[PDB]
């Protein structure tokens, strides 16, 4: 009885993934090239909007994302940012000071811009 | 006696993680590494510091 | 004066160090023909000057020619790494004082020495399509000739003529595979055409922006050939789905994973269309760009799939295609490894805890005498604990996973020497009911996992589905997901345990491919491999037997490879799969084979890792936690084993030995791979009879040990310890010390290591028999650091002491007497645990001496 | 885990808490700081 749920389960995953995509823009790649092929590892670099970095440690974060900015030929705004620990931070700590006192693995949730 | 001094290291360690304190992370990053050099114990003394920093 | 060299005469075939700008020679009319060919082919700008005045010299020669690179890099040696260190460094990598590095040569401390590397993949390609211009020359200029190694420069322009015959202009052809096949594998390591990135080619150039479609890249592909190889007399299939059926895909993948560099990783892995199921745009994978194998599109295509049902749905859910595209962008700059997406919107780490340590082993070791200050038996071995950045830790490892080639024409001798080590065997693709189900409740991939384990799978399809799942693979392609968590269980190092549950797919396909073959394997005896074989009841002794059945002096040895789970190459691990399956041919078209191959080559070479919900692309290496994975390693271990023979051979002056048959050999077997194309079942048969004499091996899952006359080894003949190092280095990406590796040089005493354990001689029943016996101390740790849950019930905490007895049942034999005390106090306490509660009675030394007396009949 | 000051017993019986004794100096000099020193000291 089980194996009806789980092979359920693939297309029900499949089907809201799909949704928590489904739009237009990736529907105006697709009319851009051929019968179809186009290679899975730029889809979500495209018609994603919901960019999330993970910066480990302050040397990069000054050579790296920032406070807006630019990455995959696109505009990024800084949204809510949150450390290591899943705990919120603010932009203004991140510094050369107040850096050994963060959680390090900083993970941002910017958007498109 | 490095014997005992690794069985408590790992004692301690385990009352440690059982107490939850799992929420920082350059705290137990530094006392995973106190234990993780502390089971790896060449002499009792070393052993001794590593644990008595440990403790606290 | 002693430089490399490639010599295939009537009598001496060989390739080793024999010893022998403006380099002066010492015959008529041999330099008078070097003249006659120089003077008809010198317009093209590949050739180095010559001068005809009996001195037929060159000019502008590297003093080390590409040969010597090749071989130094095929034959390393940290010992001896003078040829090496100098290249590296007159060719601006890095400076002398460079090598001071501890680990400076290693790949996994020091892995600058890429960077260090790939500072010559420049003067590499300079000199490949110099090549290719020289070729063209040839052929253009009507010559007939061959193509070596040592006459050629490091810079390209190539050299020493005088040896070919005057044909007719416009038709000449040239004998290449010596040149292009041992120069194979290191246009990978330093990673030679990579500038073919760039706008116009150039490094002080803009990367081209290829377009963010494009795919196929055939036509590039092709121009890379006709560019590159050209002159490759065989029919290269762009995809290897136009290679004709086993031996062309192996030449042919080794030339895809060459190119696959030049290209945005942007453009490999699946191919992405976009079906209108019932009019939902549905973007789902119906192609794959494999690096090593091509463009292959897949055949069957099914638009309107108006209805779904269990085999669809699975296919489907198995591609990366509705995670990667429909998913919130994440990247990660903790690792180098590409990255994709993320399933849920927050990053994920998991902290490893420390196991139990159990309170009444330690006392009963401190009362009965152990644990005491200067006992011989000391511990060192625990249940460590990770911190928070371990699973994306234990991932960045695969860092070591350069791609890399491997030398077609030599690996054009070894697919078949194993398929002879296998010979013995049954095989066939057998239908599902033939595949007795093992090792249930294992694992499963991404989207499986989180529903079950592969046995609510193997419940869920019926016979006919999982056939009708094997005919796509046999005309389909599927990617898959693993998912690389963290293991817990006691050692004495400091990193950390992973397990890669593969995909439920993938299993229930090579299981239907390979079980008969397992189980043939799995049933043998006095085999050479041992996997499944009995454990006790003279097991280890019978093996032992049969390991030196006729050897001459028995210097028995063993050996381990450095993280062989990650560091696995890429050619050799399409060549173990492909000899995993010519016992298909009475069952499978060529085609059904090809689209199999390439299934698997999928789903292990390269797929989707769920790193906690980092999406990222295996680059390479090998699933621990897959079943066909153990009997894979173990003809990747023949394999490497077989080829160090071949080294060895070549790599010995047959003109100074004195032998006539191995001689003849040697010659024949080097016809056999490198001069010509066709099996030559003759000489496979022979040399597999000649293995399975001087150089009986004994090779379980992973793990080998060997015996081997000791005297043919000091003139140099079969695997030394040296050998099967230095190839071990330039064919896998990693580095194994010598240090770490052992030689018994007396049978008396049993191998100092194999499947971790010594073995001693005794005199059971006044009978010199070999008994294999575990490290004390391991056996120790074991004791009083519990692994699972035993406070509930014991049971299984006491069947593991049980294990441990019947390990430690050869200490009560060994001569130092504290080592039989663990035993003793192993037997105490488990006396003590079921009083708490003779053959039937474990708490008996009877039971443990049944269990090891070389002929008890029992369970 | 409440043998661990079992174990802790025998533990001291051999070590007498040396950098914890070297704590307990500090503040026995009167330089008791406003918080643990990490293994601040006013005055
Ligand atoms: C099944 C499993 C799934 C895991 C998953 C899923 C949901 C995909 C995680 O997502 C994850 O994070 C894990 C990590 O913690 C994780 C995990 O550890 C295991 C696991 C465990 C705990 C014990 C096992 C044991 C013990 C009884 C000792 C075996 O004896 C054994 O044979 C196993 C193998 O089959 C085996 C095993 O696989
Ligand atoms: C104890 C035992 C004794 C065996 C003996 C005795 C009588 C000496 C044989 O003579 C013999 O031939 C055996 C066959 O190999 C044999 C045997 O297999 C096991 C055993 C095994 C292999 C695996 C177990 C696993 C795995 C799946 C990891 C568990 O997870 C687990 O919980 C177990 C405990 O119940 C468990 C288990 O008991």
């Amino acid at each position: 009885d089980k194996r009806a749920k789980v092979t359920s389960a693939m297309q029900t995953m499949l089907f809201t993934m799909l949704r928590k995509l489904d739009n237009d823009a990736l529907n105006n790649i697709i009319n851009n090239a051929r019968d179809g092929c186009v290679p899975l590892n730029i889809i979500p670099l495209t018609t994603a909007a919901k960019l999330m970095v993970v910066i480990p440690d302050y040397n990069t974060y000054k050579n790296t994302c920032d406070g807006t900015f630019t990455y995959a030929s696109a505009l990024w705004e800084i949204q809510q940012v949150v450390d290591a620990d899943s705990k919120i931070v603010q932009l203004s700590e991140i510094s050369m000071d107040n850096s050994p006192n963060l959680a390090w693995p900083l993970i941002v949730t910017a958007l498109r811009a | 006696k490095m014997s005992d001094v690794k069985c408590t290291s790992v004692v301690l360690l385990s009352v440690l993680q059982q107490l939850r304190v799992e929420s920082s992370s350059k705290l137990w990053a530094q006392c995973v590494q106190l234990h993780n050099d502390i089971l790896l114990a060449k002499d009792t003394t070393e052993a001794f510091e590593k644990m008595v920093s440990l403790l606290s | 004066v002693y430089r490399a060299f490639d010599i295939y005469n009537d009598k001496v075939a060989g390739f080793a160090k024999f010893l022998k700008y403006f380099v002066v020679k010492r015959t008529f009319s041999n330099y008078q023909h070097e003249e006659t060919i120089y003077n008809l082919l010198k317009d093209c700008p590949a050739v180095a000057k010559h001068d005809f005045f009996p001195h037929i010299s060159r000019q502008r020669l590297t003093k080390y020619t590409m040969a010597d690179l090749v071989y130094a890099l095929r034959h390393f040696d940290e010992g001896n790494c003078d040829t090496l260190k100098e290249i590296l460094v007159t060719y601006n990598c890095c400076d002398d004082d460079y090598f001071n590095k501890k680990d400076w040569y290693d790949f996994v401390e020091n892995p600058d020495i890429l960077r260090v590397y790939a500072n010559l993949g420049e003067r590499v390609r300079q000199a490949l399509l110099k090549t290719v211009q020289f070729c063209d020359a040839m052929r253009n200029a009507g010559i007939v000739g061959v193509l070596t190694l040592d006459n050629q420069d490091l810079n390209g322009n190539w050299y020493d003529f005088g040896d070919f015959i005057q044909t007719t202009p416009g038709s000449g052809v040239p004998v290449v595979d010596s040149y292009y096949s041992l120069l194979m594998p290191i246009l990978t390591l330093t990673r030679a055409l990579t500038a073919e990135s760039h706008v116009d080619t150039d490094l002080t150039k803009p990367y081209i922006k290829w377009d963010l479609l494009k795919y196929d890249f055939t036509e590039e592909r092709l121009k890379l050939f006709d560019r590159y190889f050209k002159y490759w007399d065989q029919t290269y299939h762009p995809n290897c789905v136009n290679c004709l059926d086993d031996r062309c895909i192996l030449h042919c993948a080794n030339f895809n994973v060459l190119f696959s560099t030049v290209f945005p990783p942007t453009s490999f892995g699946p191919l992405v269309r976009k079906i209108f199921v019932d009019g939902v745009p549905f973007v789902v994978s119906t192609g794959y760009h494999f690096r090593e194998l091509g463009v292959v599109h897949n055949q069957d295509v099914n638009l309107h799939s108006s209805r779904l049902s269990f085999k669809e749905l699975l296919v489907y859910a198995a591609d990366p295609a509705m995670h990667a595209a429909s998913g919130n962008l994440l990247l990660d700059k903790r690792t180098t490894c590409f990255s994709v997406a993320a399933l849920t919107n927050n990053v994920a780490f998991q902290t490893v805890k420390p196991g139990n340590f159990n309170k009444d082993f330690y006392d009963f070791a401190v009362s009965k005498g152990f644990f005491k200050e200067g006992s011989s038996v000391e511990l060192k071995h625990f249940f460590f604990a990770q911190d928070g950045n371990a699973a994306i830790s234990d991932y960045d490892y695969y860092r070591y996973n350069l791609p890399t080639m491997c030398d077609i024409r030599q690996l054009l001798f070894v697919v078949e020497v194993v398929d002879k080590y296998f010979d013995c065997y049954d095989g066939g693709c057998i239908n599902a009911n033939q595949v007795i189900v093992n090792n249930l409740d294992k694992s499963a991939g991404f989207p499986f996992n989180k529903w079950g384990k592969a046995r609510l799978y193997y419940d869920s399809m019926s016979y006919e589905d999982q056939d009708a799942l094997f005919a796509y693979t046999k005309r389909n392609v599927i990617p898959t997901i693993t998912q690389m968590n963290l293991k817990y269980a006691i050692s004495a190092k400091n990193r950390a345990r992973t397990v890669a549950g593969v995909s439920i797919c993938s299993t229930m396909t090579n299981r239907q491919f390979h079980q008969k073959l397992l189980k043939s394997i799995a049933a043998t005896r006095g085999a050479t491999v041992v996997i499944g074989t009995s454990k006790f009841y003279g097991g280890w002794h019978n093996m032992l037997k049969t390991v030196y059945s006729d050897v001459e002096n028995p210097h028995l040895m063993g050996w381990d490879y450095p993280k062989c789970d990650r560091a696995m190459p890429n050619m050799l691990r399409i060549m173990a799969s492909l000899v995993l399956a010519r016992k298909h041919t009475t069952c499978c078209s060529l085609s059904h084979r090809f689209y199999r191959l390439a299934n698997e080559c999928a789903q292990v070479l390269s797929e989707m890792v769920m790193c906690g919900g980092s999406l990222y692309v295996k680059p390479g290496g090998t699933s621990s936690g897959d079943a066909t994975t153990a009997y894979a390693n173990s003809v990747f271990n023949i394999c490497q084993a077989v080829t160090a023979n071949v080294n060895a051979l070549l790599s010995t002056d047959g003109n100074k030995i004195a032998d006539k048959y191995v001689r003849n050999l040697q010659h024949r077997l080097y016809e056999c791979l490198y001069r010509n194309r066709d099996v030559d079942t003759d000489f496979v048969n022979e040399f597999y009879a000649y293995l399975r004499k001087h150089f009986s091996m004994m090779i379980l899952s992973d793990d080998a040990v060997v015996c081997f006359n000791s005297t043919y080894a000091s003139q140099g003949l079969v695997a030394s310890i040296k050998n099967f190092k230095s190839v071990l280095y330039y064919q896998n990406n990693v580095f194994m010390s010598e240090a770490k590796c052992w030689t018994e040089t007396d049978l008396t005493k049993g191998p100092h290591e194999f499947c971790s354990q010594h073995t001693m001689l005794v005199k059971q029943g006044d009978d010199y028999v070999y008994l294999p016996y575990p490290d004390p101390s391991r056996i120790l740790g074991a004791g009083c650091f519990v692994d699972d849950i035993v406070k509930t019930d014991g049971t299984l905490m006491i069947e593991r002491f049980v294990s441990l007895a019947i390990d430690a049942y050869p200490l009560t034999k060994h001569p130092n007497q504290e080592y039989a005390d663990v035993f003793h106090l192993y037997l105490q306490y488990i006396r003590k645990l079921h009083d708490e509660l003779n053959t039937s009675r474990y708490w008996e030394p009877e039971f443990y001496e049944a269990m090891y007396t070389p002929h008890t009949v029992l369970q």
